[PDB]
């Protein structure tokens, strides 16, 4: 499902070397280190970003995601 | 189109580059105070140029006036130099598509580049020196050369010449620094590895600067701009992008609130996991 | 074959490591870890990439691809 | 805790390999790798990076930080 | 041997994971994992690159480049 | 103790694996490839970069350097 879309709001690098990003209001973690350059050049360059997973409820994982330019 | 550029004084100096540039272009909308600007080269055809008239390197004399730089008037680059003395045309090997009517012109094997110049020239343009004595050496030298290849001492003085008309029309900042050297006292000018940054992204800011609409910052590669001033004193006359790309065709990403050159942040971004790069050996 | 040449319409981090680009209309994935960061940054700037494969219809792998200046 | 908020002053590699940001007059360093080249995007963008961690002190390390946009 | 020294005019990431430029005309390749991100930012930023190697007929493989500011 | 200090002359990967960067003047080297990408951003983005080490001889490995935008 696409659990949000929208522009990074805030990333962070989290203490267990997974990743956060703030998209559309929710939060969610990947655990997949290579996203984490992937999510904050998205971020920096304002990429509209689809976060999809078999699950979305905000604080949920994903590793799976859409980077669009717009 | 011929125009003079008097070394004479700071005043015939500025005074000359200005009307230049006046001439060959219009000033960018957003980047434009007063009658100081970023301005655009208007377009012309490709062997379009203009011939610039070197004066004044012997203060408000009408003496070593020899000298005639041909510049491509899109790119301003210097295609070669006339001795009006001996009506010559020496021209760089990159340069064949420039005609100049009634002279003998002379195809050099040597191309314009600077990485060509600085080799035969066996000099750095990285704290190379350029004073009104040098210049008058340089002219010398270019008076003296005759031959399609150029010489070591002729490259030398077409890296200073090029550095004084062609980079300072392009940069307020090395017309700036460069101009001091015509003063009374007589200092030297020495080019600054910024100054030569600066004449290496000419294309790069060009593609840029059109995008400006007032954002807190321009960087562009090594290039920061913090606000307007710096770059009208940086910058004065930008290619008409309208050597702009390099590659991919986006000039320009703002990213809190600085305008950047989409391929410089596209060169930093393009990282992977930093434990993976460095493990994967 | 040279299967897709022209801009990153889209990219995409998928649930199995691997990465999706969509160039000229079609969908094409690679399981080149390193291509991740290059075809993100290509699609960033604009840059046409040629996408090199076997297969060239949407929903092929691929393992070579050229950044061009175009 | 919330150790720093506000853009990297100045970032530096270390001989052990760990790396330091300076935030808002004080410097943390962190051993995760993956952090260096995220620290030094956001540096040269002007990220405002939130350094977390259980102490604060200036000097002491970290490995949770949060990268937010103007 | 200085085999070519200019702009990158095309890269390829290759199906055995070597990379290619093309410089001066001439393609080179290089199985240094480490040049990867590095020759595509000299592409995407018109780095003069040198390559340095023992042949320079195109084809040829490179372990050394250096990454000028012109 | 601070070797060299200012923006990244030329940087160079050469076959013994070694990255040199040349900086005010002065060369010096790293095998750190975490150093690659960080020097090499370094250079393409104007930083400056402060070379640190117990070392300041010419031509001597460092594995110490603090970047600022200036
Ligand atoms: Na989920
Ligand atoms: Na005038
Ligand atoms: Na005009
Ligand atoms: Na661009
Ligand atoms: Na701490």
């Amino acid at each position: 499902a696409d659990c949000a879309k929208g522009k990074i709001e805030f990333s962070k690098y989290n203490e267990d070397d997974t990743f956060t990003v703030k998209v559309d209001g929710k939060e969610y973690w990947t655990s997949r280190w290579n996203l984490q350059p992937l999510l904050q050049s998205a971020q920096l360059t304002g990429m509209t970003v689809t976060i999809k997973s078999s699950t979305c409820e905000s604080g949920s994982g994903f590793a799976e995601v859409q980077f669009n330019n717009d | 189109r011929e125009f003079t550029i008097d070394f004479s004084t700071q005043q015939s100096y500025v005074s000359s580059l200005n009307s230049i540039r006046t001439e060959i272009s219009t000033p960018l909308e957003h980047i434009s105070q007063g009658t100081t600007s970023v301005s655009v080269i208007n377009h012309t055809p490709p062997g379009s140029y203009f011939a610039v008239d070197i004066r004044g390197l012997d203060v408000y004399q009408a003496r070593f006036d020899h000298l005639r730089l041909i510049i491509e008037q899109n790119n301003l680059y210097v295609a070669g130099f006339v001795n009006t003395a001996t009506n010559t045309f020496y021209r760089f090997s990159d340069f064949t598509h420039i005609s100049v009517p009634g002279v003998t012109t002379v195809s050099m094997t040597t191309d314009s580049s600077y990485t060509t110049l600085q080799r035969v020239a066996a000099l750095e343009r990285s704290g190379m020196q350029i004073s009104r004595h040098s210049l008058v050496s340089s002219y010398l030298a270019l008076m003296e050369f005759s031959g399609n290849t150029m010489t070591r001492d002729a490259s030398r003085a077409v890296l200073r010449f090029v550095t004084v008309t062609a980079e300072a029309l392009r940069f307020r900042q090395i017309q700036r620094e460069f101009r001091q050297a015509l003063s009374e006292t007589a200092p030297v000018y020495t080019m600054t590895p910024g100054d030569v940054d600066l004449t290496l992204n000419w294309g790069r800011i060009s593609n840029v600067l059109p995008e400006y609409r007032g954002e807190d910052g321009v960087r562009v590669g090594r290039i920061s701009f913090n606000n307007i001033s710096a770059i009208l004193g940086t910058v004065a006359v930008i290619l008409n992008c309208h050597e702009c790309q390099i590659t991919g065709d986006r000039p320009v990403i703002k990213i809190n609130n600085t305008l950047w050159e989409s391929n410089t942040a596209a060169a930093f971004l393009n990282r992977k996991s930093q434990f993976l790069y460095t493990t994967g050996k």
